[PDB]
């Protein structure tokens, strides 16, 4: 689903260490 | 299972969210970023200017009514970063949920410290004290409308700059006043009247029979000489009053001298309400430090530039009765204008690429206006990592005359 | 008219919904995840770490401000499952509605057992006893304000964590205290971050609150000067090193006549302290006897650690809740003088529930059909099994719930005893 | 229809079996004789030892 | 209608014995 994909790239961003992108993608998920 | 990037990112995210959630009062205080942007880790006494008040200038020719006017400043200190230096045990890093739980536990302590500081500053430094023997009620003959009284005294004194004031209730009086929680999140915000559980209890003052010792006149001064010899600004947010005796006085006490009344700040017309002050430090047995400097309209010594800052109809006289307003213990209700409380935060000066052993990450909380750092380091002694969360900020009650305290049920 | 799949699905769904709905206290206890899942009917003694609240440091430099700690642990034993073993009549299996009614009754019995266990442990291990000779009410002239007294004792003793406190009233005292149920469910919750985290107290009512029986003990005095120290390890009989449950402390008394698990005691000349600042409070320290070991021995649920004990190391002294040790010939001052229905309250992490899946081998034996299930809202793991019995010409149904509740931090659990006037 | 109560007898929580403050209240549905009545809830006592657990 | 289809799916899942699917479909229906 779309939400699974969004979780995928937010997890990737968290693994990279970019806090701002992780927060933006989490807000998009919400 | 967590890697280093997750260890940084999840922690910073959780800190930001939980500090933003737990603090409803720090988000109403104005965020002031110092223009200095110093790279040093030194606490500088930041001097913020206040609004400039000038005498009425009339006529075509203004050579005599010279442009020279008084400028005053107020001081804030960012003392030291509120840290939380703990250990990251192996159980905490087992999965994302446990790591969120640990980081949330740490940042909850940080946010509670921030909220306690703001609430205590507002309660112990508010000068617009409004009291009523009755209790707060929605609509009754023997009930007190705290919001209406606060709005009336804010408008009468002309302290609000026409963008409105924010009121904070303790939960008990918030329920009593009749404000509904439905369609609103916790604290009463809209996802402005709010409720905060961090509002302290202002204990009664046992002092009785205090009188002003001698005639005292206070002048707004712009600068003074320090010990080195250089002119230094004077914080005109306080005045030292010599009394007969300060026994029973404490930092939270609210006093109001008899025969001394407010003025409209701009119009300089006498108000009905008696002038209210809050003591901030009992420096001596006879000397006390009341917050808003009483500047008398009818002082012959004051120059017009100084008289433009008047907020009191008449100066303190000898043997003037001092009335203590917090006669009974009651949990406070506070309110303030836009700039009445400022939260001054500066990014913590640190560079991250230099030392490989310690990994620091700088984060900001725009909703509250706090700057912090997040550092993790391994420790062979405990076979785990050490985590440190910092928060460098400073809260200032600039314009304490615009901060008010609502004290219900002052029957005694 | 139902079939096996419908039986399993409807029963599990009704159990989960009902038990989630009708357990207010079991949902106010922290859910602790067991360390691992094992196929053993004898659950290990899970040693849960309990952490003391640590004040935030201010300075830039904080050398050696994290490593030095004591790190005590507490033990929870899961025990044996709560069961519900009944016969399924042909009337119940007639349609969905009758079957759901029968399963709802069974689930209500199981939730009764869960919530009763939580309430009884809170009342019999709570050690912030606040007492008044007056019934709970609203008029300050005679009636007693239980919420305000609990708030001030939980604020004086810095156990609150600057967050909410969960209050549970028996229904009569909830009515007397003038709490209304408008726009609230049957228990007093708001239907709707957590309110507790923000710092808002939650006042609830539960009918499972027990009656604390009076104590007939008279003239009990301690025997010898006794001091207790928080120890983190102990040597068992194998010679290995085992944790010590630092909650309980064995106290030698002159006699233990008329003493039981539910009793509250308070040694004379003994005062509490703020857990953070260690400032002596006016309120006498209150302890709860949990087990009467012998005719002259008693175990009390908060360990009294004296502040003035010179034998204490600083890490041990951080765990100080009593100003002076139990010197000789102190009176016990029985507190539950009269029979009274208890009102309980506790901090955020003062009760924990541990539950792990029931070990089973589904479809291994043809006769018995077991279906594992879990209740996420409460945190309980259960099993649902059915079998046919020829003796009764009807199908047997069994619903087991495996959980173990623990009263970690009994010094943060309070018991309200109104009407103790005799 | 007369509502009666007994001096010592008290309610119990039906599921939890904890003693309530309120006295047990009964309603007579029939008066059989001059010394016999019929009360509409049957008083089953917790402390009664003659009762099997069921 | 959507309600009829969801109820039919709930009945089929219950008859099969899948508790998780039944609970998800019940949540969707409510």
């Amino acid at each position: 689903a779309n939400k699974d994909a969004i979780r995928k790239q937010m997890d990737a961003a968290a693994s990279k260490g970019d806090v701002e992108t992780y927060r933006k993608l989490k807000a998009k998920l919400k | 299972a967590l890697n280093e990037g997750q260890i940084v990112t999840l922690a910073v995210d959780e800190i930001i969210e939980t500090i933003s959630a737990i603090t409803p009062m720090a988000q109403k205080a104005k965020k002031y970023t110092p223009p200095a942007a110093s790279m040093q880790r030194s606490s500088n006494t930041i001097w913020m200017p206040v609004e400039q008040e000038s005498p009425t200038q009339e006529g075509w020719d203004l050579t005599d009514k010279a442009t020279g006017l008084l400028e005053l400043n107020v001081a804030v200190n960012m003392g030291e970063p509120d840290n939380d230096f703990f250990q990251l045990r192996a159980d905490d890093l087992r999965d994302e949920t446990a790591y969120r739980r640990r980081i949330q536990s740490a940042a909850r302590k940080l946010a509670n410290n921030v909220e306690l500081k703001v609430a205590n500053m507002a309660a112990e430094m508010g000068s617009l004290v409004i009291t009523s023997p009755d209790a707060i009620g929605t609509n009754t003959a023997d009930a007190w409308n705290f919001v209406a009284d606060a709005e009336e005294i804010m408008f009468s004194r002309e302290l609000n700059r026409d963008m409105g004031t924010s009121y904070f209730f303790n939960p008990q009086d918030y329920k009593k006043a009749g404000y509904d929680l439905t369609k609103r999140d916790i604290f009463g915000r809209i996802p402005d009247v709010l409720r905060s559980p961090k509002l302290p209890v202002l204990t009664k003052s046992t002092a009785t029979g205090i009188t002003v010792s001698g005639a005292q006149s206070f002048k707004p001064v712009a600068w003074q000489l320090d010990n080195d010899g250089n002119k230094v600004n004077v914080d005109n947010r306080f005045a030292t009053v010599t009394l007969s005796a300060t026994t029973g006085m404490k930092r939270g006490d609210k006093i109001s001298f008899a025969g001394v009344k407010f003025l409209g700040q701009m119009a300089k017309n006498v108000l009905a309400q008696d002038a209210t002050f809050s003591v901030v430090r009992v420096v001596d047995g006879t000397h006390v430090e009341i917050t808003p400097k009483p500047v008398a309209l009818d002082d012959v010594s004051l120059s017009p530039e100084q008289r433009a800052y008047a907020n009191v109809n008449t100066s303190l006289a000898d043997a003037m009765a001092v009335n203590i307003l917090n006669v009974k213990d009651a949990r406070t209700n506070v309110f303030w204008a836009d700039d009445a409380i400022r939260i001054v935060s500066q990014p913590i000066p640190a560079n991250h690429e230099l030392f490989a052993g310690m990994k620091t990450t700088s984060f900001s909380i725009p909703d509250v206006g706090l700057n912090g750092i997040f550092a993790t380091q391994g420790d062979i002694s405990t076979l785990s990592g050490l985590c440190r969360i910092a928060l460098w900020y400073g809260v200032n009650a600039t314009r304490p005359e615009a901060i008010g305290v609502g004290l219900p049920g002052q029957t005694a």
